[PDB]
C-alpha cells in the first residue's frame, strides 16, 4: 500500500 | 491562522470513487502511521459523506499540530494535493465532544 507521496499518473 | 491542537486534511479521498469494504479505517492507519513522524494523534474522524475528503483529527499538544500540519500540507496523496488546515478547539469540540478527555496516543489497526 503506496499512497503518500505517490504524484498523478 | 492561528495554530490549536486541531486540523482538518481535505482531499484525501472522494467517497463516491471508494468501493472497498474498510476504506475509510486504511484513510484512518494512513493518517495514525504519519502523524507519528510528529507527535502522534489522540482523535480522528474520516468523514465518509463530504465530497471534499475530509479528515478531522486532534494532536495531544499545539506542538505536535504545527510539526503534522507543516509537514501534511501540499502533499501529495494518491495523486492528489491535500489541504491542512488548523480547527478552532471550541468547533473541533462541538463537532467531536469525546474528543474533549482524549489522551491517549492512538495505534493504526492495520499491521
Amino acid at each position: 500500500r503506496k499512497y503518500w507521496d505517490v504524484p498523478p499518473p | 491562522p492561528l495554530a490549536t491542537q486541531c486540523f482538518q486534511l481535505s482531499n484525501m479521498f472522494n467517497p463516491q470513487t471508494e468501493e472497498e469494504v474498510g476504506w475509510d479505517t486504511e484513510i484512518k492507519d494512513d493518517v495514525i502511521e504519519e502523524c507519528n513522524k510528529h507527535g502522534g494523534v489522540i482523535h480522528i474522524y474520516v468523514d465518509k459523506y463530504s465530497a471534499q475528503g475530509n479528515v478531522y483529527v486532534k494532536c495531544p499538544s499545539i506542538a505536535a499540530a504545527i510539526a503534522a500540519v507543516n509537514a501534511l500540507h501540499g502533499r501529495w496523496f494518491a495523486g492528489k494535493m491535500i489541504t491542512a488546515a488548523y480547527v478552532p478547539l471550541p468547533t473541533y469540540h462541538n463537532l467531536f465532544p469525546d474528543s474533549m478527555t482524549a489522551t491517549q496516543l492512538l495505534v493504526p489497526s492495520r499491521r
